[PDB]
């Protein structure tokens, strides 16, 4: 099914599986740490769901048993959700879009302990992707590597079949650096920066997830995602 | 397994 | 700035020819949780000096400032221990070889606890390396690779840093056209690689919490150098 | 003061 595609196809299938960006019941009228923390997270639990229907649309996962899709998603969620707000983050230097009623600075994810860390790493991830000038069929396209990569490892025909898919993404992206006229040194190596960040957003998904499971015991929040957790514990 | 539904449809 | 002027063939060996020695255990009778945890932090200690006379011999690596230099250990120095276990564990299918008189199986990560889950992720990365016959040339670029890569992302010097990634990424390429790969086959072997950097990162973060938990439950002293690279995730 | 900025000097 997914090794059919075309280069051209993989790009525009990627595109229309795109979830929508969700807004926040942040209102302007400060917050708390609570009620800060209450506006992410309720965000996060919202766009899992779109999440979870993108999943289906992304070529090959449908391909696999239901044992494995909940698998790859339960380790890869955290990463996909990061690496979405750093991407629609591009534009706004020193700043997170959550939402786009819900801008941050550094200076307010204060509010919260340990997230100022959390903060400067997603904002270093999203200037880099400035830097690099990073289009949106490469975005969808490291979007779905997450989602295919960051479990293989954990979980035999049924890896070949991931790595058969994730060969084909790895085909897309070649296929989009020379179209827009790169080198093919050029080529080798935009690809080789795009998939270190990748370690960078696993990075930061862990620290995110240790951040996470403190507050499911400090008890200032979603049944999902309380769930998506205890697979990380 | 709230994710095992939603992914079930 | 001299990284930049080598040729991928000069590249390997200058990599090459910086490779630590494979360290011995103190080791020798069946291992308690206390003994166990011992003889690796034990064994972890001496490969961290091998490692940081090794990072100064990384091209590209001595014309960093000694805060960076400092910064760039302090966030790899466990996933350059793991990548280093896990490929020379390849010939050991099954087992992981800390040390040539220290070859252990998961049912030996039971005697301390949490420590299995780290096992099977190794021993599933080190079957990964095996099962893409992972060549030495492209293990020392992909050590080398974490060194630079792991903590750039939390600092003109990145430039530097960038260009010398970026130096190593052709010698990778080199590599495989040298192997008579196909361009395809090139690229794909390239990412099939750099991918596993990520499972190599999580491998890392989940060793820090493991050994920064059993650290606060004291059962044996660990060195003050690990004690302070440890204390630099925090 | 840190042992990994000796280790490094040396
Ligand atoms: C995990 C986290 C709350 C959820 C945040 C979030 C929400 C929506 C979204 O699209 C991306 C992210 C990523 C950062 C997340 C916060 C990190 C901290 C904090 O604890
Ligand atoms: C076993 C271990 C991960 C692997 C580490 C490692 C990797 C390569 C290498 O050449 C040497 C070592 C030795 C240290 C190893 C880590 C120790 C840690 C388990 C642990 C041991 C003692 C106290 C707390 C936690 C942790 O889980």
């Amino acid at each position: 099914l997914a090794l059919s595609l075309t280069a051209d196809q993989m790009v525009s299938a990627l595109l229309d599986a795109e979830p929508p960006i969700l807004y926040s019941e942040y209102d302007p009228t400060p917050f708390s740490e609570a009620s800060m923390m209450g506006l992410l997270t309720n965000l996060a639990d919202r766009e899992l769901v779109h999440m979870i229907n993108w999943a289906k649309r992304v070529p090959g996962f449908v391909d696999l048993t239901l044992h494995d899709q909940v698998h790859l998603l339960e380790c890869a969620w955290l990463e996909i959700l990061m690496i979405g707000l750093v991407w629609r983050s591009m534009e706004h230097p020193g700043k997170l879009l959550f939402a786009p009623n819900l801008l941050l600075d550094r200076n307010q994810g204060k509010c919260v302990e340990g997230m100022v860390e959390i903060f400067d790493m997603l904002l270093a991830t999203s200037s880099r992707f400035r830097m690099m000038n990073l289009q949106g069929e490469e975005f969808v396209c490291l979007k779905s590597i997450i989602l295919l990569n960051s479990g293989v490892y954990t979980f035999l025909e049924e890896k070949d079949h991931i790595h058969r898919v994730l060969d084909k993404i790895t085909d897309t992206l070649i296929h989009l650096m020379a179209k827009a006229g790169l080198t093919l040194q050029q080529q080798h190596q935009r690809l080789a920066q795009l998939l270190l960040i990748l370690s960078h957003i696993r990075h930061m998904s862990n620290k995110g997830m240790e951040h996470l499971y403190s507050m499911k015991c400090k008890n200032v929040l979603s049944d999902l995602l309380l769930e998506m957790l205890d697979a990380h514990r | 397994k709230i994710l095992h539904r939603l992914l079930q449809d």
